[PDB]
Formats: structure tokens, C-alpha cells, sequence
């Protein structure tokens, strides 16, 4: 550990450092493993001494320090790729950089089955009802909150019945047991201290959870599986597919959902950057980090990364630097970009040339009957019955998108829950609060200054 | 049979009995019964009606707690005491480190408040003291000419002999602090009390359980506010071994030997477990950033960030750590395999600081002219660290005012003289006018104090937000019954000074949540000085303040910040009862992309107050003194078009201030000022804007 | 004083801070005093170095050397405040501040008149014109002006009178005083090095000392001079008294010397 060779004084930490290399070579086959590299090299102005160029060095000698005939291999992991020197990314000194990333809910359940192994989970417990919302928690942080709720079932016994001995009763241990309410205040304990890093992960839903533009939808599907099915094809032809597709429209219409779903056709990783972050990297800027996601991304193969809000940055640096480091054409990765945002009329011009994000699709709102397919796919969302058709809530909301139906369905059953628990010691009526409410808080008028633009392609 | 927790109620040989647990040994209120000891102890205390705690769990002193010398919090029986004696003739002798040099005969005149009227069950040997005049006198009783438990009677004398006894290290000490008299955050210390408490309870559970311990507990926060003497505390209260680790005395020494320092101490604290090792001020350890000019306090770092996990995990010992800011410390330490979970005490809100008044009310022999509520008032932004100090300047004015100037001195220090003098109240004021805004003035976090019932009108938005902050914390399974999420954005707009402040400390004080008050300058002064980190950290400290709400108004001052929020909002705190107000009044200003849903879009706006409104705001702004009622209210909100309740208030100040200027311009009362506040010439009452909030309504519709 | 502090080798310079410490902790009650904390306690990296880090660390916690039965006591001086660390100014390791700042015109008359004590001047001159122009000046200033007052005037006697020998001449620097002239002379070198920085002030203007104008009188009296009498009777009617007043206006209206005979006449600075 790097600590380590910062414990003593320089030049005895590097023959520590050397014999322990020998002896690791006198073990052979042997691994060798060194984390915080960072702390070890780091090349900006931290440099206010020599002793750590000292530690680098021999370090990159003894990566050239087998000549194929010691069987050893170094295992480095520090956390953050930019922020060691080129000079540990050497070829031939460091080759295979690989990332481990955030576990996806599917990751995350399975983290709890194996650490309940041993604490013996009750009979009420499903561990699913944990691993839906831990996102921005990492396992470490589960398996701390898995340690301390085994504490908070143990504050439960061996004071509150005074068994208390000095060796400690295993039966009474094997016979304890972990509730749901220890659970939940196990989640209450501060666990956020793992970070708001973008998440890495294989997506579930497909279009069988959402309901429109069907015909996009099949012209997607064919641009992101006939490239990935028959690339041979492309070679009898001899020319690349082009991996940019524009989204512009009303927001708030699923843009994310049907990301979500083209990169489930391919079973890819979801990677969604958007607006804010990246905007905050750049006041601090930090083009390294946009740089670092997007190659990250190209070894999270396959990928498809959504991005939204270009209107934020299409009025700046951000699409400049973007755009000149979106051009590692690695389209045989199967990595997919796309662009989506509100107003298409502000983007630069820059974009609309070949070799980069190309196609110009009008996304528009969702129509009556793909709403009645998305609130059908959203029973799990939110139950609806057939007293009243959802077609019948389509009567004259068509200038509605799916955020806006969601928002309304959601104040909907705001009231049913409000008026359920109004009772002092379930549909239709919510619905038809719902449809008495006369709110349009909805941009209706940019249908005509989509439709310009949409007849400026023609 | 019965365990120990700690008690309010400082009055010694008082057991606080929760009700059901009277009539399994058969005790009564007046009477006072035997308890079980490690190395066959008894304490005698009389039973207090206190049946909120446990039948098992009863608060106890912790003056008692060092009377059992148990190492604290163990399960001990009761035993009924039919047997109860008053008798005479009782030899009361105190100890010597006690005395700080009090002259001569001290018995009586300490004994006699203490032992007339109380009746106090006294056993042989045991150890109690009084407080007052920052030194009183601890007592124990030598010898019983009744049995061996005892009780106080009117007729028992003692002989006053002068001599105190020699100290045992067998006690516990009276200056060594303990829970009651830490009074900063009392859900907070409880989380910091049962955060590491079981290795000070059995340090052979993890010598024999595989769940690993909560390693390292970290303070960061107000600058010194008591986090030390926090540590030396819980360290009291599990009587286990501690030894303080000075931050700057590991860069008191030259290179290498401070490593050998640092290091040897850590592995005496090895050697001597049980115990929990404390490092003050880590931002003078860790500052790691470029300002780390050289490298030997790289090596610094090292050796803390090897024993960390030098820690050999079978070795069971904790290290406590604090300091000022959080993100001032190198960023290596906050993940796990390093210090665990960390939280800040905060400064302390108005009750907390009364009770650190009332922990420094016992030490100070104090007249009952003065009542500290009012320096419970405006100790706002002031650390009870600056509090004590406080305390001890007017302790020093009052043994300034007088004894300095009565001059019974030449060599002779009489403290019972300094004990019948008392600190009175422009003492007080005057201790108050010395250097007490020495304390940084940030953003206060707060349980609050102004109810429900101080704000009147807008009742079904007040229903709105009564669902709101409430049914998801009450019902978040009903919620999630229907498949749905709650919401956390809320959205307050309108003219201003209409009270939407004031419903604020009311929307958390009615559901018991926390109150953190975030307002637009102070953010436009991180923005301008880019220090963003600590606008992500009030908010990420604002999060592990739960259950909170966080209450932000003007945000139409944004531009950076609007973006930040849209990114620590997007990690919200779901499970964590917090609720997060977007309150404004120039709303058409701020960019539309906020108020889409997933984000704060529950759009309700917050009109001007009605004339039965006004009525209840005027009555609220009328209920901080007694004001008689021969004016009616309804007239007071008859010609109010489009007063607010900051004019409201503004009104009210001036009839106050012409009340008070013809009160005091006398040669050496309500409804002319009344009158002269409604038909004076000002009406200043910004028209223009209802209708374009209502435009604003019509453009939402 | 922190310049031979810092001065010696490493190592030794805690021992000279040992010395310093407890040389006089066996001789309660005593005084220590560690001048210009801006030279020898700022937090920089303009330090480039440790030597530095490591004499004010254990500074800041062996001046705890008070066990609570000891009596050393620290007095604090240096520049600006703001440069000194913070945490060597946390509570504890130091708890409380005063400004000493720069002395008054007020001021300037009676340390004019206790600085010439023994200079022996005469009854030409009258000592309140000489502090007048002299403000945005220390007193060390007024000192090194009385000082080379005397020089001037002991200048121009006992060499051109050639009165120089080995042994001094009592009398005639006795029969000799300072006057006007030769604090003109005092005045007309570079006295201003004390730089023009704020300055607090008793004010003395008091034609319109009680108030405005009409009514703004009866505001203004009150504003600024009932709560230091009568604090508890703005909360026995109900609420606190106000925070701050607007002035506006036509400007050079004396609003400027208005506010100066406000804080004369509440007796306040
Ligand atoms: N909430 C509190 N409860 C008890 N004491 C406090 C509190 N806040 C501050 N203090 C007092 O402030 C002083 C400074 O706190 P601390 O930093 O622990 O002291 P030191 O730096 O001298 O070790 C302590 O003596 C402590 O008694």
C-alpha cells in the first residue's frame, strides 16, 4: 500500500519495496498489489519535493524488470484514471485499463445474498425492497449497512433479556434475527457518502413499457441491430453505418425511456449524461473528466449513450470540445451516441455534416393512443381500471406529453391516497378529479415553430 | 434485574421508576430501596415518576453511576429497603484534589443546604457531591452509628473536622464530564452514543462476532465546540482508557521522531485495550491540497493512513476524530476500510443552549434574579464554548464587582464569602457586551419553535403541505401501494413578506423535522467566491440532519447554483424525510427547465393574505407582550388593500416605537398609536404585481 | 519576539521556546509576550517550509501549560488579524479579542502632554494647534516628532555655541525649550508613514447634536440613544427596535457631520 512506502524515510521504503519484489519473484507465480497509485504518482504542481519521483522511481524499472522469465504480474487500482501520469500509461508498462464501475440493481441484489449468508435474514425479507433505490451507494457502503444493521438487531438482545455472559451464546445469536424496520433504519444511517458519480448499467425495459412513434421505433431498431447483426453486409458494401441521431420536439415525452429501450435491443450499457454535471465540469475546467467518460464508455462496449439539453450549450466551449473529441470514430464497438433536445433551431451548424450526429428526427408528443399504451404499460405506475377508458381521459388532452400525464396521474392518486387516510379510526373518483381540473400548464404553442423547421428539411 | 440510562433530573438519590415496574419489588413514592453492585455495592434512591423510559431501562445520575463504580450501563437488581433508618451521628469527610484551596471550616456551611429538608439516603462510603461558585465540595461519609445504609435526618451532626481524605483512583472523577453535561444536540449525541457503544459494551462481541466495528467517528463542525471534552466524555461514560492525541503535537517534533510519536502512542493504546484514542484538529494533519508545500507532512498522513488499517481488527479500539470542515481533510478518508460514518453536533439551537446554561446554572451558586432565558434569546450563532466563556467573564465581574472592593483579603481567600455573593443581571449584560460574536455567524440548524398555531390563513395550502411533509412520512407504504413515488419540490411565489418565511419554521416544528434556513445571499457569496464544495456540503450536512426539510427562498438571484441544485437533487434523499421548498417572488424570471416533473414542479401559488389572515398575523405579532384588546382587529384589516404581512409587522413596530417615545418622553397607549399606524400618510403597497401574478395563474390555469 | 525565534537552527528554536515558556512558569504570576504574529504565525504557502509550522504548533497548546493551577498569561500583538491562523485563533488555544487602533486627535493632546514631560518646553507654544493636523498618526509618530523637536532645537544650540567637550553641559540644554518653530520643522519631515487607514472616534461637533431636522429630531434622539438606557421596555411593549434608517437626498447637506454629532450626542463612537 502506498501509505506504506510513505511510513518510513526515503531510500529504506525502496529497498523495503526491492526485497519484498524479490521475494515476491522468489514466490513466483506470484501477484503483486499496490493501490492508490495516485498518491504514489501524481504529475501536477504537488511536486514540492523529489522523494516521490524518487518512488516512481525503480517502479517503472521493475515493470521492465522481468525479462519473461518471472512468472509475476503487478495488480495497480487507483480510483481515478486522469489522475495519474501518462508515464504509468505506458504500453508495455500498463496496457489493460479496465474500470469496475457502480454494480446495477441486478448487482446489487445479489451483493445482498451473499453478505445475509451468515446473519441469517427473516422470514419478511426480500432484499429487492432495499436494492431498487440504493442507487449512488456502492457494496462497500452495503455491506456497511448490512454490518450495522446485524449491530442494531444486536442492541435488540443481550442487554434488553440479559443473557450477558463473557462468552457469548451463539444459540441466542442463531436464533436472532433482522427486521424490516431494522432495515429501513439501517437505510436511514448515512450512507450517501458514496458519490454521485453517472451510473453505469444493463437496462430491463424495452418497448414493451412504452407506446409510440413505431415506426422510429423499428427505424432505430433497424440502425442499431442490422450494424451490430450484419456488419459483412456493410463490408459488401463497403461503407460505415453513421452512429448520430438527433431527437427535438416537446420534452419530457420518454426521451430517456426509449433510450432505455434501444440500448435493451442490444443489451447494452445505459450511460445518460446530461446538462448540469457536465456544466459544472466545465466552470471547473474539466474537459478530462468528459474526455474520461466518453472512453470509459467505449470500454463499456456495448454502450449507448443518451444526452439531452443541447439548448443549454447549443447558444460556448462545451459543444466546441465535445465535438472535437466525439470524433474517435469507434463505431465498431458498438457504442451508440444520440442527441436530444427542445429547441433545434439554436444548435450550430457544425453538426448537420456527415461523420457525426447526422439524422434530424422530429420527436413529437405522444398520441392519444400510444398515451393509453403507455399508462397501460404504467399499470405497474399506476392502476387503471376500465369504469373509465383511457382513451376517455384522451378526450382533450392531446396537447398533453407523457411527463405532463404522469405529473396529473400522479396529483391524481396524490388525492386518492389524501382521501383514503382522510378517514379518522378508488379509481373512478380520482379519475374523475382528474378530468374536472382544468389546468393547462403545457407549452401547446410550438407546433408550428416545430413543424417550420421539421418543412425546412422538407 | 433494572439498567441504567442517564437522567435530566440532577438530584442524587433519586431513582426515576417507571410505573409498571412499582409493584414487582413493592415501592413507593416517598420511600427509597437497595440496588445490586459490582463488588457488592447499594444505592439508595427514592423513586421518581418517569414512566416514558423503559421498565427495564430507568434514568439514572451520574452521580450515582460513579456511587456504583460500575463501568457504566450494566443490568443491577433492586432490592426493597424495609429496613430504612434515619438515626444520628454520621462523620462526613471530604476529598483532597476536591479542595482547591478552600479555607478552613466548609462543613456546615455546605452541608446545611444540602442536608436540610432533603431526607437523602446515605449509605457508608459512598460518593456525592454539590455544585456552586465554580467550585463546591464533593462528601463522603466515613462512618454510620446507624447500619451501614443510611439516611439523612434533621438531628445528625457530623464533627467538622477541616482535614479532607486522600483520593483513590477508584472513583470516577466529578470534573470528568458525562452525557447531562454535554448539551449541544441531544439526537445527535444519542447518535454519536449508540453509534460505537458496543465495543464499550463488550469488546469480546467483535472478539467473537465477524461483523466488523463502525471504524472511526468523525466531528467536523463549529470550531471547538466541546468535541474534545465530546470524546473525553463518551470515554467517561464507558470508563474505559483514553489518552488525548494533540493535532499540533504531531508536527511539534522534527522529522522521523514525531512518526515514532504518533506511532508509539497508537501502539500503547493497543497495548492498553479497551480504549477509544481521539485526534483533535485533522486540518492541521490532512490539508491535502497544494498548500502541502514539503513532504514531511505528506509523511504525516502516512503512518495515520497505514494504522487505519494497521489496525489489526482482532485489537477492537475505536479512534474518534474532529475538526472544523470536512472537505478541508484529504479526501482518501471518506470512504470505507477508512472513517466510517461521520456527523456534526452543529451549534446549538435555543433549548440546547439553555441547558448548557442550565449544566453551568449548578456550578455557579446563582441568586433567582436572573433567569437565562433571555440569554437563551439572543444567543443565536453563539457557541456555548463562548457561552462558558460568558459565564466565567460574569462570574469574574461578580467577584469584580464586589470582594475585590470589600476587600476581606490580605493572604486569605474565603470562597463561602464568593458563594453568598451571586452573579446578578446587568452582570449578565454586561458579560453579554463583551466579546461574544467571536463565533462564526453561518446558517443555523435548528429544531424549531414557532408552531402552526402562530400562522392563520391560507388554510388549504396549509393542508397541501400538512399532506405533504407528513402522509410520506407517515404512509410511505400506502404510497408506494398505488405505485407511486412522493414528491419533493414545492413551489411559493407572490409578493413578498407575506409570511411564507414565517409558515417555514412551522411546516417543520408541526412534523418534528429539522429546519435549516438557506437563503440566496450568502449562496451568491459561495458563487462569487466559487467555494460551490460548501454549498454541496451545507446541503449534504443538511441531509444527515435527518429528518429535515430544507427551506431555500429567491432563487430568482440566479449563474452556477441553479445548476448544482439540479445536480444534488438528482441523488435525493428518499428514505431520508426531507423536503426541499422552492420559494421566490419574481417566478417568470427563472429558466422553465426546474419545473419539470422529477424535480421541484408542485406548482401552488401563495396569494396575499386575507382580512381574517391579517387578523391572525396581527394577533400573532401581538402575542410577544400582553396588548390590550379595546382595538378591533377587523378595522385594523379593513383598509389593508394589499398589506402584507411585513407591513403588517412594519405597523405594528411603529405603534410599538411611538407607544414606547411617548412612554419615555414623560417628565421623571395602544389605541392612538393604533389609530395614528392606520391614518398616517404612507400606504406603501406594491399594486402593480397581483396582476400579473395572476396572469401567471391564467398562463398555468 | 518572533525574529530570534526564528532565527536559530531547528530543534533549538523549540528549545528556545522551552526557555521562553517555562523560565518564568516557576515564577507565577508572569507575563509572555510574542509580538508581530504576522512574521512568526501566518498560514501560507508563502512559507514555503516547516520550520515555521513547527514552532507555532505546540506553541498554540504548551501555552496551555496552565494546569489550572499555574498563572501564565500571553498578551497578543501583531498587524492584522485576518493573516493570524484560524485555528490558532479557536477557542482554547486562544479565545477573545480587543483593538488597541489608532489614537484621536482627544488622545493626541494628553500623549502631546505626557510625552514632554522631561523635554522642558516653554510657554510660547500651546500644544492644541500641534495635535491637530497630525491625524492618521501613531503615537510613536508624535513621539519620533517630539523627539527630533528637541533635536532640532538642541541642533542649533551647543555646536554653533561650540559648547562640545567630553563631558555634557546640564545647564544650557536645561536653559533650553523646544517651541513652535521647531515643531513646524518636526512637521516638515516624513511624519505620515503611519499610513490612513479607518479610524474610530469620539466625535465633538454638537450644533444639531439631537436629531434632524422636524420630527426626524424626535425619530433620530430616540434611535440612538433609548436603548442604552431603557433595553427592557422595548420588549415589555412588544418587539425590537429598528435595524437601520435611510438618508437621501440632495448630497453636501452636512448628512455626513449629522451623523457624527448623532454619535456625539448618544456619547458613542
Ligand atoms: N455543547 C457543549 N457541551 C459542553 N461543553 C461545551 C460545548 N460546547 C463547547 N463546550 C466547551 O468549550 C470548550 C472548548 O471545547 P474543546 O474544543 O473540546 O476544548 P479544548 O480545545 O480545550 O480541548 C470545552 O472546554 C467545552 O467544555
Amino acid at each position: 500500500n502506498g501509505p506504506e512506502i510513505m511510513s518510513k524515510l526515503a531510500g529504506e521504503s525502496e529497498s523495503n519495496l526491492r526485497k519484498a519484489f524479490e521475494e515476491a519473484e522468489k514466490n513466483a507465480p506470484a501477484i503483486i498489489f499496490i493501490d492508490e497509485l495516485d498518491a504514489i504518482a501524481p504529475k501536477r504542481e504537488k511536486t514540492h519535493g523529489e522523494v516521490e519521483r524518487r518512488i516512481v522511481s525503480q517502479l517503472l524499472t521493475l515493470m521492465d524488470g522481468l525479462k519473461q522469465r518471472a512468472h509475476v504480474i503487478v495488480m495497480a487500482a487507483t480510483n481515478r484514471p486522469n489522475s495519474i501520469d501518462p508515464a504509468l500509461r505506458r504500453f508495455g508498462r500498463f496496457d489493460r485499463e479496465v474500470d469496475i464501475g457502480i454494480p446495477d440493481a441486478t448487482g446489487r441484489l445479489e451483493i445482498l445474498q451473499i453478505h445475509t449468508k451468515n446473519m441469517k435474514l427473516a422470514d419478511d425479507v426480500d432484499l429487492e425492497q432495499v436494492a431498487n433505490e440504493t442507487h449512488g451507494h456502492v457494496g462497500a457502503d452495503l455491506a456497511a449497512l448490512c454490518s450495522e444493521a446485524a449491530l442494531q438487531a444486536i442492541r435488540k438482545k443481550m442487554d434488553l433479556i440479559d443473557l450477558e455472559d463473557e462468552t457469548i451464546d451463539a444459540e441466542v445469536m442463531n436464533s436472532l434475527a433482522v427486521t424490516m424496520d431494522d432495515f429501513r433504519w439501517a437505510l436511514s444511517q448515512s450512507n450517501p457518502s458514496a458519490p454521485r458519480e453517472t451510473v453505469v448499467e444493463v437496462p430491463q425495459v424495452t418497448w414493451e413499457d412504452i407506446g409510440g412513434l413505431e415506426d422510429v421505433k423499428r427505424e432505430l431498431q433497424e440502425l442499431v441491430q442490422y450494424p451490430v447483426e450484419h456488419p459483412d453486409k456493410f463490408l459488401k458494401f463497403g461503407m460505415t453505418p453513421s452512429k448520430g441521431v438527433l431527437f427535438y420536439g416537446p420534452p419530457g415525452c420518454g426521451k430517456t425511456l426509449l433510450a432505455k429501450a434501444i440500448a435493451n435491443e442490444c443489451q447494452a450499457n445505459f450511460i445518460s449524461i446530461k446538462g448540469p454535471e457536465l456544466l459544472t465540469m466545465w466552470f471547473g475546467e474539466s474537459e478530462a473528466n468528459v474526455r474520461e467518460i466518453f472512453d470509459k464508455a467505449r470500454q463499456a462496449a456495448p454502450c449507448v449513450l443518451f444526452f439531452d439539453e443541447l439548448d443549454s450549450i447549443a447558444k460556448d466551449r462545451v459543444i466546441n470540445q465535445i465535438l472535437t473529441e466525439m470524433d474517435g470514430m469507434s463505431t465498431k464497438k458498438n457504442v451508440f451516441i444520440i442527441g436530444a433536445t427542445n429547441r433545434p433551431d439554436i444548435i450550430d451548424p457544425a453538426i448537420l455534416r456527415p461523420g457525426r450526429l447526422d439524422q434530424l428526427i422530429y420527436i413529437p408528443l405522444p398520441d392519444e393512443k400510444s398515451r393509453v399504451a403507455i399508462l397501460k404499460a404504467n399499470l405497474r405506475k399506476s392502476p387503471v381500471a376500465k369504469d373509465v377508458d383511457l382513451e376517455f381521459l384522451a378526450k382533450m388532452t392531446n396537447g398533453f406529453s407523457g411527463a405532463d400525464l404522469t405529473e396529473i396521474c400522479q396529483r391524481a392518486c396524490k388525492l386518492a391516497i389524501r382521501e383514503s387516510i382522510e378517514s379518522e379510526i378508488i379509481r373512478r373518483d380520482h379519475f374523475e378529479e382528474a378530468m374536472r381540473f382544468a389546468r393547462r400548464s403545457v407549452s401547446d404553442n410550438d407546433i408550428r415553430k416545430y413543424e417550420m423547421f421539421a418543412q425546412t428539411l422538407q | 434485574r433494572l439498567i441504567v440510562d442517564e437522567a435530566i433530573n440532577e438530584d442524587n438519590s433519586v431513582v426515576s421508576l417507571s410505573q409498571p415496574k412499582m409493584d414487582e419489588l413493592q415501592l413507593f413514592r416517598g420511600d427509597t430501596v437497595l440496588l445490586k453492585g459490582k463488588k457488592r455495592r447499594e444505592a439508595v434512591c427514592i423513586v421518581l415518576s418517569d414512566d416514558t423510559c423503559s421498565d427495564e431501562k430507568i434514568r439514572m445520575n451520574r452521580v450515582v453511576r460513579n456511587n456504583l463504580r460500575v463501568r457504566l450501563g450494566d443490568v443491577i437488581s433492586i432490592q426493597p429497603c424495609p429496613d430504612v433508618k434515619y438515626g444520628k451521628r454520621i462523620h462526613v469527610l471530604p476529598i483532597d484534589d476536591t479542595v482547591e484551596g478552600i479555607t478552613g471550616n466548609l462543613f456546615e456551611v455546605y452541608l446545611k443546604p444540602y442536608f436540610l429538608e432533603a431526607y437523602r439516603p446515605i449509605r457508608k462510603g459512598d460518593i456525592f457531591l454539590v455544585r456552586g461558585g465554580m467550585r463546591a465540595v464533593e462528601f463522603k461519609v466515613v462512618e454510620t452509628d446507624p447500619s451501614p445504609y443510611c439516611i439523612v435526618a434533621p438531628d445528625t451532626v457530623i464533627h467538622c473536622e477541616g482535614e479532607p481524605i486522600k483520593r483513590e483512583d477508584e472513583e470516577e472523577s466529578l470534573n470528568e464530564v458525562g452525557y447531562d453535561d454535554i448539551g449541544g444536540c441531544r439526537k445527535q449525541l444519542a447518535q454519536i452514543k449508540e453509534m460505537v457503544e458496543l465495543p464499550l459494551r463488550h469488546p469480546a462481541l467483535f472478539k467473537a462476532i465477524g461483523v466488523k466495528p463502525p471504524r472511526g467517528i468523525l466531528l467536523y463542525g463549529p470550531p471547538g465546540t466541546g468535541k474534545t471534552l465530546i470524546a473525553r466524555a463518551v470515554a467517561n461514560e464507558t470508563g474505559a482508557f483514553f489518552f488525548l492525541i494533540n493535532g499540533p503535537e504531531i508536527m511539534s517534533k522534527l522529522a522521523g521522531e514525531s512518526e515514532s510519536n504518533l506511532r508509539k502512542a497508537f501502539e500503547e493504546a493497543e497495548k492498553n485495550a479497551p480504549a477509544i484514542i481521539f485526534i483533535d484538529e485533522l486540518d492541521a494533519i490532512a490539508p491535502k491540497r497544494e498548500k502541502t508545500h514539503g513532504e514531511v507532512e505528506r509523511r504525516i498522513v502516512s503512518q495515520l493512513l497505514t494504522l487505519m488499517d494497521g489496525l489489526k481488527q482482532r485489537a477492537h479500539v475505536i479512534v474518534m476524530a474532529a475538526t472544523n470542515r470536512p472537505n478541508s481533510i484529504d479526501p482518501a478518508l471518506r470512504r470505507f476500510g477508512r472513517f466510517d460514518r461521520e456527523v456534526d453536533i452543529g451549534i446549538p439551537d435555543a433549548t440546547g443552549r439553555l441547558e448548557i446554561l442550565q449544566i453551568h446554572t449548578k456550578n455557579m451558586k446563582l441568586a433567582d434574579d436572573v433567569d437565562l432565558e433571555q440569554v437563551a434569546n439572543e444567543t443565536h450563532g453563539h457557541v456555548g464554548a463562548d457561552l462558558a466563556a460568558l459565564c466565567s467573564e460574569a462570574a469574574l465581574q461578580a467577584i469584580r464587582k464586589k470582594m475585590d472592593l470589600i476587600d476581606l483579603e490580605d493572604e486569605t481567600i474565603d470562597a463561602e464569602v464568593m458563594n453568598s455573593l451571586a452573579v446578578t443581571m446587568d452582570d449578565f449584560r454586561w458579560a453579554l457586551s463583551q466579546s461574544n460574536p467571536s463565533a462564526p455567524r453561518e446558517t443555523v440548524v435548528e429544531v424549531p419553535q414557532v408552531t402552526w398555531e402562530d400562522i392563520g390563513g391560507l388554510e388549504d395550502v396549509k393542508r397541501e403541505l400538512q399532506e405533504l411533509v407528513q402522509y410520506p412520512v407517515e404512509h410511505p407504504d400506502k404510497f408506494l401501494k398505488f405505485g407511486m413515488t412522493p414528491s419533493k419540490g414545492v413551489l411559493f411565489y407572490g409578493p413578498p413578506g407575506c409570511g411564507k418565511t414565517l409558515l417555514a419554521k412551522a411546516i417543520a416544528n408541526e412534523c418534528q423535522a429539522n429546519f435549516i434556513s438557506i437563503k440566496g445571499p450568502e449562496l451568491l457569496t459561495m458563487w462569487f467566491g466559487e467555494s460551490e464544495a460548501n454549498v454541496r456540503e451545507i446541503f449534504d450536512k443538511a441531509r444527515q440532519a435527518a429528518p429535515c426539510v430544507l427551506f431555500f427562498d429567491e432563487l430568482d438571484s440566479i449563474d452556477r447554483v441553479i445548476n448544482q441544485i439540479l445536480t444534488e437533487m438528482d441523488g435525493m434523499s428518499t428514505k431520508k424525510n426531507v423536503f426541499i421548498i422552492g420559494a421566490t417572488n419574481r417566478p417568470d424570471i427563472i429558466d422553465p427547465a426546474i419545473l419539470r416533473p422529477g424535480r421541484l414542479d408542485q406548482l401552488i401559488y401563495i396569494p396575499l393574505p386575507d382580512e381574517k389572515s391579517r387578523v391572525a398575523i396581527l394577533k400573532a405579532n401581538l402575542r410577544k407582550s400582553p396588548v390590550a384588546k379595546d382595538v378591533d382587529l377587523e378595522f385594523l384589516a379593513k383598509m389593508t388593500n394589499g398589506f402584507s404581512g411585513a407591513d403588517l409587522t412594519e405597523i405594528c413596530q411603529r405603534a410599538c416605537k411611538l407607544a414606547i417615545r411617548e412612554s419615555i418622553e414623560s417628565e421623571i397607549i395602544r389605541r392612538d398609536h393604533f389609530e395614528e399606524a392606520m391614518r398616517f400618510a404612507r400606504r406603501s403597497v406594491s399594486d402593480n404585481d397581483i396582476r400579473k401574478y395572476e396572469m401567471f395563474a391564467q398562463t398555468l390555469q
